[PDB]
RNA sequence: CAGGCCUUGACAUGCUAGGGAACCCGGGUGAAAGCCUGGGGUGCCCCGCGAGGGGAGCCCUAGCACAGGUGCUGCAUGGCCGUCGUCAGCUCGUGCCGUGAGGUGUUGGGUUAAGUCCCGCAACGAGCGCAACCCCCGCCGUUAGUUGCCAGCGGUUCGGCCGGGCACUCUAACGGGACUGCCCGCGAAAGCGGGAGGAAGGAGGGGACGACGUCUGGUCAGCAUGGCCCUUACGGCCUGGGCGACACACGUGCUACAAUGCCCACUACAAAGCGAUGCCACCCGGCAACGGGGAGCUAAUCGCAAAAAGGUGGGCCCAGUUCGGAUUGGGGUCUGCAACCCGACCCCAUGAAGCCGGAAUCGCUAGUAAUCGCGGAUCAGCCAUGCCGCGGUGAAUACGUUCCCGGGCCUUGUAC
């Protein structure tokens, strides 16, 4: 009945993160949901490359959050103490729900 | 223009002055910075001194101008 | 980009309209973004520097 | 400027090890001092231009090994350093090259002292 | 003309982000601006070091600041006093206990920041242009780098016009992504102006 | 720009004096900024019975090094960008030729988008280039099913609504697949024509990517920096004006000149984004923009959000018209301390020019042009009809290189 959210900028931290933490609940006793990929959002800024005119040069940037979800069922109070006690990577967000 | 809730917006430090000086006899020539304000019927028949942007213009008064703003009979612009 | 200019605008100016946005690096208030508080210039500085957390070149 | 094999031949005959500090006179661009700080432990030179000092100053920022100090070889309390820079090694020696005129006073002085 | 950054077109791929944190809308420019303040304080200070990159990361309300040095004894100190007050003057900066890591480059001639400010000490103590990127050049070239490139800017010996220099040799791909070429850039402060001078090095692939 | 003010100061690092030693709230004069002037205050150590002090950070005054300048030089510069041009070219090592400058390679035939590739050839290579490696779109597969989806089941107050399931679409990560790979024929080969299998066939369609150099190209007003120049002023602080003027000309666009149309009702089908001092569902008042009440959302959940052309029904009948909505007069609403100069929007009122546009000139080769709508940055509000993106409908035509413009390579005459 918790929910188990991860944000990041790095696709692949964040996988890793998600693989840990399911690994470590299913080895943990009770069933999980499994990782649910979510839809990334992406934030865009286009500029001008030159730094007075040719405002036709237009240079992109992107900066794009991937999103995750584990849905951990039927919680075990050793599973609990299992979470919050695993260091996370840095790039990784954690964030926990019921 | 305004919103007509929260009423007519007239600059405090001109309407005190205004108030003071019709409860007591009359001067001539007020000289004011507000090109904000708004005429008001407490201040008709009287002269302002109006700064434009060099120099204070005086403008008179009248009854018939009492919905309009101080600043719009001050020209900003001189063409020839 | 005068220097009292910067100082000028870190201040509380009676009303709430008089503040506006400048340039944490350079002081520029022209082309500043509100997610990052940075001019277009200094945002391509350090986006190609690789100083910015998962900011990246586009193509699509 | 002289053959970069020789130098080392010079070095390997100071017998010098890893613990050892060494002070040098007159590195001038600073070959002997750079074959030096490899094998050493602590350098000191005693050097007095301002022309080829910006090269030296230059040639020994790898290291961190190599000191340099601008003082007169002659008009200088060579105890006083010698106790000051050197707390922590074993032994110490002196390699360096001297500019012909001025080669039998300071080896007299080293020694007198 | 007008080349792009080398490391921003390797973003994703065979080059890493110097700053590896998350953050939302709500806290990511306060964030960028303390890492900014912190990297312009270790640069001012670091300098004689021979500071190569500065990694800064952030795990919960903490900060893992990661410094790569060329010779670790400046940055240490005798007995590690010195980086008890550098830490300090960064906890007084910003109030969330720092923890501060040194790393040393292996073979520092194989790391283009340190060829570039190399370079530019060079410059700036009135030494032969030429020659001395002859000689960076070689000596990159000594120590493996598949590749190496140094261009100087202007104002070549305080003369009236400026002109660029340029000198490489080996195998300098920068059309490639799989390529891993190492980019740095120094600026060198001479009585007659400023220079800049660009050091690539190239480094095996895939 | 006009006016009113200040001078180690709007901001930084240090000395010498005093001090009320962090300072907390009022009163005059004023457009403010300022200029004076009032009451309560010492918040940290050591010391001295305490009274007093020896001192800190700590703001004032006078002076010291000073800071400060969008002042000049882009022909002194860094950095960054534009153009030739995404054109295909620019070089080196070794070996050969020539007494030498030098040449070959890099020329010749053919073929490509390409100095791409093949053959010939006194050259064989290599580097920066091209191509490839990277991203998106197109087909399939494996992990993964909530806020996504609903084929086969059971209910359903019939809306995936519940119970239920990851079959399908999707959502993301990792892979597979396209390689002239197979066949026929033509060539000495690179290759060419035609087939088959395939989602795709002969660089599948776009993106990111800019060589040695040219233009004394652009930027001292993003920033950094050399040299001059000012420092009771060329510095700084406030109010107002101005950047928005107007006999005229030029450039880029928007809306039109109508029946393939216009107007009014009902009904459909998208993508990509954005939002917690914001989006704002729903109810009520008002013709309205909006106001009041008021849930729900850090978001595949809730909202912006009505998609519009499209389809159906009705009206208009060639008329400066139910074409067009400029211009002008009133009445309002919203943001904002403040809508005269100089905001947006709503309602009533009036209804300009304009009947497809000379010489001349621009864009575009397929999901393109043309046409229709939506989103974002900045943003209190917005003059945005701009810019950067997203999707809907969806064409016509290329016989040929003579000529116009701009390039590349190979050949010949007069100067460095
Ligand atoms: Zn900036």
């Amino acid at each position: 009945k918790i929910r188990i959210k991860l944000r990041g900028f790095d696709h692949k931290t964040l996988d890793a993160s998600a693989q840990k933490i399911v690994e470590a609940a299913r080895r943990s006793g009770a069933q999980v949901s499994g990782p649910i990929p979510l839809p990334t959002r992406v934030r865009r800024f286009t500029v001008i490359r030159g730094p007075f005119k040719h405002k036709d040069s237009r240079e992109h940037f992107e900066l794009r959050t991937h999103n995750r979800l584990v849905d951990i069922i039927n919680p075990n109070r050793k599973t609990i103490e299992q979470l919050m006690t695993l260091d996370l990577p840095t790039g990784v967000e954690i964030e926990i729900k019921t | 223009p305004r919103s007509l809730k929260k009423g007519v917006f007239v600059d405090d430090h001109l309407l005190e002055k205004v108030l003071e000086l019709n409860a007591k006899g009359e001067k001539r020539l007020i000289k004011t910075w507000s090109r904000r304000s708004t005429i008001v019927p407490e201040m008709v028949g009287h002269t302002i001194a109006v700064y434009n942007g060099k120099q204070h213009v005086p403008v008179y008064i009248t009854e018939n101008m009492v919905g309009h703003k101080l600043g719009e009979f001050a020209p900003t612009r001189t063409y020839r | 980009a005068r220097k009292a200019l910067i100082e000028k605008a870190k201040r509380t100016p009676k009303f709430k309209v008089r503040a506006y946005t400048r340039c944490v690096r350079c002081g520029r208030a022209r082309s500043v973004y509100r997610f990052f508080g940075l001019c277009r210039i200094c945002l391509r500085e350090l986006a190609h520097k690789g100083q910015l957390p998962g900011v990246r070149k586009a193509s699509w | 400027l002289i053959d970069t094999n020789i130098l080392n031949r010079i070095v390997d005959h100071a017998e010098v090890t890893e613990k050892t500090g060494v002070i040098e006179i007159g590195p001038g661009i600073g070959a002997l001092t750079e074959q030096l700080a490899k094998r050493a432990k602590k350098v000191v030179a005693f050097e007095i231009d301002q022309r080829l000092l910006p090269i030296l100053k230059d040639t020994l920022s790898p290291y961190e090994n190599v000191t340099v100090i601008h003082q007169d070889v002659l008009k200088a309390d060579v105890k006083s350093v010698i106790e000051e820079q050197f707390q922590d090694c074993d032994e110490i020696m002196v390699v360096a090259n001297l500019p012909y005129y001025v080669t039998t006073p300071i080896i007299m002085k080293l020694l007198e002292e | 003309g007008n080349k792009i950054h080398p490391i921003g077109f390797r973003l994703g791929i065979t080059r890493d982000w110097e700053s590896r944190w998350y953050a939302g809308k709500k806290q990511y420019r306060h964030l960028l601006l303390e890492d900014q303040r912190i990297r312009g304080l270790l640069e001012k200070e670091l300098y004689s070091a021979g500071l190569a990159r500065v990694d800064i990361e952030r795990a919960a309300d903490n900060v893992a600041v990661t410094v790569h040095v060329a010779k670790p004894g400046v940055v240490i100190g005798r007995g590690g006093e010195r980086i008890r007050v550098l830490r300090e003057e960064l906890a007084k900066l910003t109030g969330k206990n720092v923890a501060l890591n040194v790393q040393e480059v292996q073979n520092p001639n194989l790391s283009a920041p340190l060829v570039a400010q190399r370079v530019a000490e060079q410059i700036e103590r009135r030494f032969a242009v030429r020659r001395a990127i002859k000689q960076a050049v070689q000596r990159v070239m000594e120590s493996g780098a598949k590749g190496a490139k140094v261009i100087v800017s202007g104002r070549i010996g305080g003369a009236e016009q400026a002109r660029t220099e340029w000198a490489a040799q080996g195998r300098v791909p920068l059309h490639t992504l799989r390529a891993n070429i190492d980019y740095g850039f120094a600026l060198a402060r001479t009585t007659y102006g400023v220079l800049g001078v660009k050091a690539y090095i190239f480094l095996g692939e895939v």
